[PDB]
RNA sequence: AGAGACCGAUAGCGCACAAGUAGAGUGAUCGAAAGAUGAAAAGCACUUUGAAAAGAGGGUUAAAUAGCACGUGAAAUUGUU
């Protein structure tokens, strides 16, 4: 509640299944990390798994360390993303976080209205032309994540049995 | 008599109205949260014993907040309290004041019998105890975030100076023209609203 | 105006205090004589006017909004009091207000040994005494309404009517003052 | 209940003409009545507003503020009252708009025009009175 | 001009709106979609991050998950948990 900072970007032109893939990717990371990584993506030296939007794509190595076969480099959706983090940074700067122990605690892809446009086909046709913009929002959150009633209707025989064993017992 | 010292120097008073009432005569008053607890709450015992009291009687509060006004939400905590303040009169005749005196040590049976009220009026108290204690974390995030903001102006302004310092001739003009140009961009899009 | 009025008073009676004669201890103790009797009939009607209060004993509840301090940016305060303690109050302000006088024409005249304003400050005072506000309520019986009404707004001058902001009777903002629990001060 | 064929008790008619009354016809439609002391002085309920009339607000969240009327704006049935005012953001004030018909009116602005009016209602409020008791 | 056991924004005239308009056709002709913030714009000052769009604070309001993609806000379909 006073320890997160919150970031987001709407109507953003950047394809939706791609984003949704790197935002699960880099989803329940330390903040550097997902940043280093997302540089890394746009630098082709890490690669996001495609895991629900991987219908005949192609096939990498740098898959190896997610467990995939298909993974890719969506440079644009790791730079829009890059941008929402480094405002959540300034947010989490401004409320006086720590931004040296942020994790991303929340980051959710959704479907903007799409935008329109044409294209012309064989025999006179025109179909559509649609562009799939996202919204993106994402909370980071300080990280502590440091985690460390009796029988009541017993029977009158269940008791007995109690008693006794206790006073054998003891 | 005493509306006005009992407002400014009760902190607790002071987060109540007030309002007359056609069964109180017109020298008293009544201060609540609530015109059902003022139903509840204004017996014709109470109404007859003030009466006899007369000018003697200063105030007669039932309360949960504190005197002072509360600077810490750990202060801000309800303590149940009833008060009766009344001046002494120059003769002794305290036939008067037993009235008074009686019925406010019979105010905690009265209150136990009769000072239990339907949620909507609990929501309604609750609502300003949440707003008062909303204002004093809002101070208190107020002066720290006021701290930080000078010490983020600070930085800004020395980095600005360590930066610009050592640049060449025509780097310093071109980010001096930048600044200027953001600024005027920015205050243009101010000025664009509507 | 009062203001115009005043002014052509003392156009009048600063020509006297240049033509009676002023080494005379005679006429100068009669000057004297005349103004603390002007100053023992306001005591009076200030009396008068408070011993008439006190028999009308007024109950009525009254609520208003006093400012802050004069060009301040400080938070408003607000005052819920009775008719009764209000004119009480305003008479008491009368009295300072006397008092204040009576000390700066004591101090320019006995200290700095200052002679001329004596007759425009044997007349002025009582001649605002007898204009005052419930001079006029009390004293002549005209009702407290229109310009009358209770909360006065403040006596300044045209700094009055830049920052002697006017007492708030608003309904709308006493309700919201009124609950904002700002008792309890820390005198400090 | 109406009687009279050329009044029409249509809904939809009386809202089209209410909003879309021409200039002429919004000054009668915002009328405001008297104080008690003026109409006791005038035997005049009621009369239209006028820019530089003196009114007291006696609904709404404005209740018991009094001021002139400093404006009149038919386009939105609203009327100004001087220091009956709020805040934008910018902290720049704007009036607020009151309808006519949630104030009275306790001091007026008289010329002859505005008289010859009173006159004509005193007149005849007189005369109905006093054909209604014959 | 007055009415109705009529219809209630896919209904009712094609048209509750800059509708016989926008647009199509050489032309005769054809011919839509499209109403609702709030009582009041009070239509978000100011700070901060950003190249910007915007975000985060903060403010207005009874209410902003009522913010000109504005009453309510279903299902298909989608994201997170
Ligand atoms: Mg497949
Ligand atoms: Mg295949
Ligand atoms: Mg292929
Ligand atoms: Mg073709
Ligand atoms: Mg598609
Ligand atoms: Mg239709
Ligand atoms: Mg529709
Ligand atoms: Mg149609
Ligand atoms: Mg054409
Ligand atoms: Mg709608
Ligand atoms: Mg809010
Ligand atoms: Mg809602
Ligand atoms: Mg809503
Ligand atoms: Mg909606
Ligand atoms: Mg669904």
């Amino acid at each position: 509640p006073t320890k997160s900072a919150r970031a987001r970007g709407s109507y953003l032109r950047v394809s939706f299944k791609n984003t949704r893939e790197t935002a699960q990717a880099i989803n329940g990371w330390k903040l550097q990390r997902a940043l280093t990584f997302l540089q890394n993506v746009i630098d082709k030296k890490e690669a996001v798994p495609m895991r629900r939007y991987a219908g005949s794509t192609g096939r990498t190595a740098q898959g190896k360390q997610w467990g995939v076969s298909r993974a890719r480099w969506p440079v644009k959706s790791a730079q829009f993303l890059i941008g929402l983090l480094k405002n959540a940074e300034a947010n989490a700067d401004a409320k006086g976080l720590d931004t040296g122990n942020l994790i991303i605690k929340h980051i959710q892809v959704n479907q903007a209205p799409k935008q329109r446009r044409r294209t012309y086909r064989a025999h006179g046709r025109i179909n559509p032309y649609m562009s799939n913009p996202c919204h993106i929002e994402l909370i980071l959150t300080e990280a502590e994540e440091t985690v460390q009633d009796v029988e009541s209707h017993l029977s009158s025989r269940q008791r007995g049995v109690r008693i006794r064993r206790a006073l054998t017992a003891a | 008599e005493c509306m006005k010292k009992a407002r400014n120097d009760r902190y607790d008073l002071s987060l109540t109205y007030t309002k007359d009432h056609a069964k109180l005569p017109n020298w008293l008053a009544v201060m609540s949260e609530s015109a059902e607890i003022t139903d509840a709450l204004l017996t014709p015992e109470l109404i007859k014993a003030a009466e006899a009291a007369g000018d003697l009687f200063e105030y007669l509060v039932v309360t949960d907040q504190p005197e002072d006004k509360p600077k810490t939400l750990n202060e801000t905590r309800p303590r149940k309290r009833v008060i009766l303040k009344y001046r002494v009169p120059s003769n002794d005749d305290y036939t008067s004041l037993l009235p008074i005196f009686e019925y406010f040590l019979r105010m905690p049976d009265h209150l136990v019998q009769v000072a239990h009220f339907r949620p909507e009026v609990l929501r309604k108290v609750k609502v300003v105890r949440d707003e008062e204690i909303r204002k004093i974390q809002k101070a208190e995030e107020e002066s720290k975030a006021e701290e930080r903001a000078q010490e983020r102006e600070k930085a800004k302004k020395a980095k600005r100076d360590q930066e610009l310092s050592q640049l060449d001739a025509k780097a310093q003009k071109k980010y001096l023209e930048r600044e200027r140009e953001k600024e005027l961009k920015r205050s243009m899009k101010k000025a664009t609203i509507r | 105006s009062p203001q115009i009025t005043n002014l052509i008073i003392i156009f009048g009676m600063m020509q006297v205090s240049k033509k009676i004669p002023f080494d005379d201890p005679n006429v100068l103790n009669m000057c004297r004589a005349a103004y603390l009797a002007s100053n023992l009939i306001i005591l009076c009607i200030s009396l008068y006017i408070k011993s008439v209060v006190d028999k009308k004993k007024d109950m009525t509840t009254l609520k208003y909004i006093e400012p802050a301090p004069p060009g301040s940016s400080e938070e408003g305060k607000l005052v819920t009091t009775t008719v009764h303690a209000y004119d009480v109050e305003q008479v008491k302000i009368l009295i300072k207000s006397q008092l204040f006088g009576i000390g700066m024409m004591a101090f320019m005249h006995l200290y700095l040994k200052y002679t001329n304003p004596l007759l425009i400050q044997s007349i002025i005072p009582l001649k605002g005494a007898l204009e005052s506000n419930m001079a006029k309520i009390h004293l002549w019986g005209m009702p407290a309404t229109g310009d009358l009404k209770r909360p006065f707004k403040q006596p300044g001058g045209l700094l009055g009517g830049l920052f002697g902001q006017s007492v708030q009777a608003d309904k709308k903002a006493v309700e919201a003052a009124e609950r904002a629990g700002r008792g309890g001060v820390k005198e400090e | 209940m109406k009687v009279r064929p050329t009044v029409s008790s249509s809904r939809r008619k009386a809202r089209k003409a209410h909003f879309s009354a021409p200039s002429s016809v919004r000054r009668v439609i915002m009328s405001a009545p008297l104080s008690k002391e003026l109409r006791e002085k005038y035997n005049v309920r009621s009369i239209p507003i006028r820019k530089g009339d003196e009114v007291q607000i006696v609904r709404g969240a404005h209740k018991d503020k009094e001021g002139k009327v400093t404006s009149v704006y038919r386009l939105k049935y609203v009327i100004h009252v001087e220091r009956v005012t709020r805040e934008k953001a910018t902290g720049q004030t704007v009036p607020i708009g009151i309808h006519p018909s949630n104030v009275v009116i306790t001091k007026l602005h008289l010329d002859k025009d505005r008289e010859n009016i009173l006159a004509r209602i005193k007149a005849g409020r007189e005369q109905v009175a006093k054909a209604k008791g014959k």
